[PDB]
């Protein structure tokens, strides 16, 4: 199972994440990539536009730079620490 | 097993494949072909990605006699999981021309392999269908409630085509035809209006003839079809509704805006008259000059 | 005197074509490889009936990525299914480059040349295709000897042919070292064309579906209001406009991005639709009831 | 017929990948000019057949096709701040008399 | 000449037989060292000597046929060996031009067997020699025979030979060729449409049957396959030989065609139709065509021009002399595309042909 | 009189040819639209050099 995981992983292929820089339309959304250059990418009708919001992390195919789906927003330890403190 | 099989999308590559397989086994004219269909499943949309011919022998003396080479389907699967893991066993295609009660038995053998419900994709390779020559059917197990035992049956699931982006750009580039219906210009949809009527007329006939066959050929009473037909007569539009009177005002709006837009095109054509006409008047002058200029050199 | 050394017109079937766009384009950035199965007839007609993807390898494309172990294994499965036909060549994908063979892909070609002397090496560039079918080319080895003693003219005796021209560096490298290119042609049946378009019953079923009437109202309102705005501009166009030099007129009266023409276009689209809309509604009402 | 031709031509121009812009730093007799291609480093590159070392002038801004860097057209065109200030400013209005007192 | 190799050498050899045409007592004799059984320098010359023999002796070549016939019948079967392949290619072309208009059912039969062998490139050659022999009879044995074998054959060169070979036998048969013409266009195969456009041409040649034009124009517009488009336009020149003065009008419209193929066929149509004594209209049509960017359009254009303006006194129409010097300009330029140059050199050779 | 039949045929022919170029117009429109679409990269327009470049 563990050696099968590698063969599966090579077929899944590394993903590019951006983040919603700025809604422009339902059909076209402006993202700024984590790697770098600003892009206008598209959104599939498989993923509702209400989920997509400013500062939510999103995942896009390389091939065509289009958002497949939402990801949970980046885990920031800092704001977790702030909440915790008091006890 | 899995009950998520709400939609079926079909790559055109599959379609292309099904005729190819039929001809390479040299099966023809009421010789049948069974192959595996591979793709994604345990998901609402069953995505049929590919198909591949299997060893199959067809016997006409006993229709419940066939060969399938069971080991081979396992083996081939092993290879393709290595190529791409997303492909899995998802059932089996038949070439038709029609569904049979032997295809029920056949289903059962694929059921063992499959961790989904085996999808039976009836690809008519001959394509005699006016529309879709492809039906999709899923084996379900349900009590047929009439005083009859548990019945296993193939219930129709509408299917649609779909193309991967990567294939699709190439599909479009191959094609260049003007189409029977593209939803183009006025004249094109107009053809579709003549077609759509003749569509309905054949379609309704099929219903009338089933109703005969129930009391003349003793086809089992299916209270379900007849139930749906009650809903047709019950929800039927009628005239003398205030809805007619509403449509009747609407008619008048649709022609009146048309009328005014007709009148506006009159003004545009009349404009071009003037402009081309002004040019002609000038053309008379340049022509006369030619003759005038010839005199001066002489 | 000697050999023509002729290079085959590589006749690529539609089925083979569609698996190539699918497997290669999807598999970006990682290269994919595979054999071509076909039949060779004449001395210039090679029909490539089928292709397949040989199991992925992390050496991507190399002499050793490809294997006989993979070759044989796959063959044996298709052997039973009777769909087996001889290997007529090999393909691989370059998703980062245009159509040309690496120094390595020539060596790879050279093993398939020894197998079968009509073996092709086909470089598929699918992401930087914007029509799909473009920028895919098929190639064949020419010897180092062949360049010296000038056997390039023979191969194209009495045929117009196509010698590819895109990529200047990478092309001229390929044209005078990697391989000789000749034309690549796509053929298909008229049984299959019917399948590629797909006929549906919902083409015509959609023609007697009557969409809601809120949507007819909106179109009536909208189209008319729009042309009110460009009708002011049209008055401006024709206020004078009759003094000399046509160019002068087009900047002053803004006959660039022509307002007369735009009025006509908006008018025609709406005019056409409102006639479809009456035509369907009349058919629906009598026909049903 | 011409309209169908026009839409097609528009299509074919856009394809062109690259396409830049340098400046002729100096001219040499080798059927070349040293160009500091502005987004890139430097390139000493041969002239296209259409515009030659004769025609070229030092410090003239130029267009270039693709990654080839063949000459396209010379550009008179220069980005300067004074020009940019004029565009904000526009055609200066107004009659002497109004000022007059 | 010595710089040649491969199939360019076989072309060189058949060209000699165009020069040495006539002089029939020595017709065999000039080509005599070159003939197989007396030559062995190169195989391209051995094939190309036979081809050149039938071109000398074209038309009436009865005595000459019997020499060729030995080679055809011998080599009827086996031809996979490459020496025989060339030999036979060039032979089959000879024999077909020599037995032209002779109705030799024996020759027809022979090449029939060559057709069934699926001799690689000589099969195309054979297909062509069949209709040549039996030209203009519309023989029913031939029609069904050629028809059936074209769809069975999947070798495209053979498919081509047959398409054109069908047209040839249905030369000048009018309505009696209409039965076949119907069949060729309905075949969706492109090969078959290409030959169909010229079947219509030969059969309805010399008569401006109104019905014929209506068919050619309708195929040209409706068939997006490109070689077919080009063919049908070329084909108009033959049907409308009778009044060839209406031809510049039709194809004017088709000179302004966006499609490159269509424009090529304009040039050719004019060339053929108006090949007799000059007509001024045609020159003016062909002038944008000469400098058209498409490489084959320029080529076609320059050739068409020369057929029209076939040797005329330079003074008489001053225009003739200048179009000749344009040909020269093209060749002087070594930056001109090879193709453009191929047409130019030939065109000056037609202007000064014979 | 057969010559004057040909003028009716030429007239007929060119309605079909101009009709053809209508269809073509539209189909060409499709192509252009595909370019407009995703994926895209955002830039900063500087200055014109030219009405069309």
């Amino acid at each position: 199972d563990k050696t099968e995981n590698d063969i599966k992983a090579l077929q899944s292929i590394g993903q590019l994440i951006g983040e919603v820089m700025k809604e422009l339309s339902e059909e076209k959304y402006i993202v700024k990539a984590s790697s770098g250059p600003r892009y206008i990418v598209g959104v599939r009708n498989s993923v509702d536009r209400s989920k997509l919001k400013k500062g939510v992390r999103v995942t896009l195919d390389i091939t065509t730079l289009t958002i497949m789906r939402i990801l949970p927003r980046e885990t920031d330890p800092l704001v977790y620490n702030m909440t915790s403190f008091e006890q | 097993m899995s009950l998520q099989h709400e939609k079926v999308t079909i790559a055109p590559l599959v379609l292309l494949s099904a005729l190819d397989h039929y001809e390479r086994t040299q099966t023809k004219e009421n010789k049948r072909c069974v192959g595996v269909i591979l793709g994604d499943a345990n998901s609402s949309t069953i995505r049929v990605t590919n198909s591949f011919a299997l060893p199959f022998e067809e016997d006409e003396k006993n229709s419940d006699v066939w060969f399938l080479d069971h080991n081979y389907i396992e083996n081939m699967n092993e290879m393709c999981k290595k190529i791409n893991a997303k492909e899995k066993l998802i059932g089996w295609y038949h070439s038709g021309p029609k569904l049979r009660a032997s295809d029920l038995k056949i289903n059962e053998l694929f059921k063992k392999y499959t961790q989904n419900n085996p999808l039976l994709l009836i690809v008519d390779v001959k394509q005699q269908g006016v529309g879709l020559p492809t039906d999709a059917y899923v084996a379900i197990e349900q009590v047929k409630d009439d005083g009859t035992s548990t019945e296993k049956t193939f219930l129709h699931l509408p299917c649609t085509i779909e193309a991967e982006e990567a294939e699709e750009i190439g599909v479009e580039h191959l094609l260049r035809d003007v189409r029977d219906q593209a939803a183009g210009g006025l004249s094109i949809r107009l053809t579709n209006q003549l077609k759509s009527l003749k569509g309905l007329q054949s379609k309704l006939k099929d219903v009338v003839e089933y109703l005969d066959k129930v009391i003349n050929k003793e086809l089992p009473i299916n209270h379900t079809i007849l139930g749906k037909l009650q809903d047709v007569f019950n929800l039927l539009p009628n005239l003398g509704t205030p809805d007619d009177d509403e449509i009747d005002v609407e008619n008048h709006d649709r022609i009146n805006i048309s009328n005014n837009l007709q009148k506006a095109l009159t003004v545009k054509t009349n404009d071009e008259l003037m402009v081309i006409y002004i040019s002609n008047l000038v053309r008379s002058i340049i022509a006369f000059d030619d003759l005038i200029e010839n005199k001066i050199q002489n | 005197t000697g050999r023509d050394d002729t290079k085959e017109t590589v006749y690529i079937s539609s089925i083979a074509l569609l698996k190539m766009l699918k497997h290669g384009r999807a598999g970006v950035p990682m290269e994919v490889m595979g054999l071509m199965l076909g039949e060779f007839v004449d001395d210039y007609t090679v029909n490539v009936v089928d292709v397949f993807a040989m199991p992925q390898s992390g050496t991507g494309v190399s002499v050793e990525a490809v294997d006989d172990v993979f070759q044989a294994k796959m063959m044996d499965m298709l052997k039973q299914t009777g769909r087996d036909q001889m290997v007529v060549g090999w393909y691989h994908s370059h998703p980062g480059f245009g159509c040309w063979l690496s120094s390595v892909d020539v060596n790879t070609q050279k093993s398939f040349e020894q197998l079968n002397s009509r073996a092709v090496a086909v470089v598929v560039d699918p992401i930087q295709s914007v029509k799909g079918k473009v920028v895919i080319d098929a190639f064949r080895l020419i010897d180092t000897g062949a360049l010296i003693n000038n056997l390039e003219p023979r191969q194209t005796t009495s045929n117009t042919g196509l010698l590819n021209k895109a990529n200047i560096q990478a092309l001229i490298h390929g044209l005078n070292r990697h391989y000789y290119s000749l034309n690549i042609d796509y053929h298909k049946t008229a049984k299959e064309t019917k399948m590629l378009m797909n006929l549906h019953k919902e083409q015509w079923q959609s023609g007697l579906k009557m969409y809601d009437y809120e949507e007819k109202e909106e179109s009536n309102l909208a189209a008319t209001k729009s042309m009110v705005k460009i009708a002011e501009q049209y008055s401006k166009r024709i206020e004078e406009e009759k003094e000399l030099t046509e160019e002068e007129l087009k900047t002053r009266y803004v006959g660039r991005q022509d307002p007369k023409k735009h009025l006509s276009e908006t008018a025609d689209e709406t005019l056409e639709n409102n006639i479809v809309s009456v035509l369907t509604a009349g058919v629906n009402s009598v026909a049903i009831k | 017929n011409d309209k169908v031709r026009f839409i097609k031509d528009e299509l074919r121009l856009l394809q062109e990948p690259g396409s830049y812009v340098g400046e002729v730093i100096k001219i040499v007799s080798d059927k070349k000019v040293l160009v500091k291609v502005q987004p890139e480093g430097k390139y000493i590159v041969d002239v296209a057949k259409d515009i030659n070392v004769k025609d070229l002038k030092a410090s003239q801004r130029v267009c270039l096709r693709s990654d080839s860097y063949m000459l396209h057209k010379v550009l008179e065109n220069k980005a300067d701040p004074l020009v940019s200030l004029m565009m904000v400013e526009k055609v200066p209005d107004s009659t002497y008399d109004m000022v007059g007192g | 000449l010595g710089k040649a190799q491969n199939w360019a050498k076989f072309t060189a050899t058949a060209s000699l037989g165009v020069i040495h045409k006539g002089n029939l007592l020595e017709g065999k004799k000039v080509m005599a060292p070159y003939l197989p059984g007396s030559r062995a320098s190169s195989r391209f010359i051995k094939g190309g000597s036979l081809y050149g023999l039938g071109l000398i002796y074209a038309g009436f070549g009865r005595d000459t046929t019997d020499y060729l016939k030995n080679i055809i019948v011998e080599n009827s079967g086996t031809s996979g060996d490459e020496d025989v392949d060339v030999l036979l290619h060039g032979a089959s072309l000879g024999i077909g031009l020599a037995a032209m208009g002779s109705a030799n059912i024996e020759v027809y039969e022979a090449l029939k067997e060559v057709l069934y062998n699926d001799s690689a490139t000589s099969g195309e050659a054979a297909a062509l020699g069949m209709g040549l022999c039996m030209l203009g009879t519309g023989k029913p044995e031939a029609i069904h025979d050629m028809f059936t074998y074209s769809q069975e054959t999947q070798h495209g060169n053979i498919t081509r030979g047959l398409a054109v070979g069908l047209a040839l036998i249905n030369y000048g048969r009018q309505e009696l060729a209409d039965d076949l013409i119907t069949k060729m266009l309905a075949s969706d195969e492109s090969l078959l449409r290409y030959g169909g456009a010229f079947t219509i041409a030969l059969a309805y040649a010399g008569t401006g049957n109104n019905s014929a034009v209506k068919r050619l124009l309708h195929v040209a517009v409706s068939d997006s396959n490109d070689d077919v488009r080009r063919a049908a336009v070329i084909a108009l020149g033959f049907v409308l030989l009778r009044d060839y003065t209406t031809v510049p009008r039709i194809v004017q419209l088709l000179s302004k065609s966006h499609n490159a193929h269509v424009r090529c066929g304009t040039a050719f149509a004019l060339g053929i139709a108006c090949a007799g004594k000059g007509l001024q209209s045609a020159i003016d049509v062909l002038d944008p065509l000469t400098k058209d960017p498409v490489d084959f359009v320029r080529q076609a254009a320059m050739i068409a021009l020369s057929m029209i303006l076939i040797q005329q006194t330079e003074k008489l129409n001053p225009q003739v002399a200048d179009i000749n010097k344009n040909f020269l300009s093209v060749i002087t330029n070594k930056h001109q595309e090879g193709l453009a140059k191929f047409g130019a050199c030939v065109a000056q050779g037609i202007m000064n042909a014979g | 009189e057969k010559e004057y039949e040909l003028l009716t045929l030429q007239e007929d022919y060119i309605k079909d040819e101009q009709r053809h170029l209508k269809r073509e117009l539209k189909r060409a429109q499709e192509e252009v639209k595909r370019i407009q679409s995703v994926p895209l990269v955002i830039g900063q327009f500087l200055e014109p050099i030219d009405q069309n470049t």
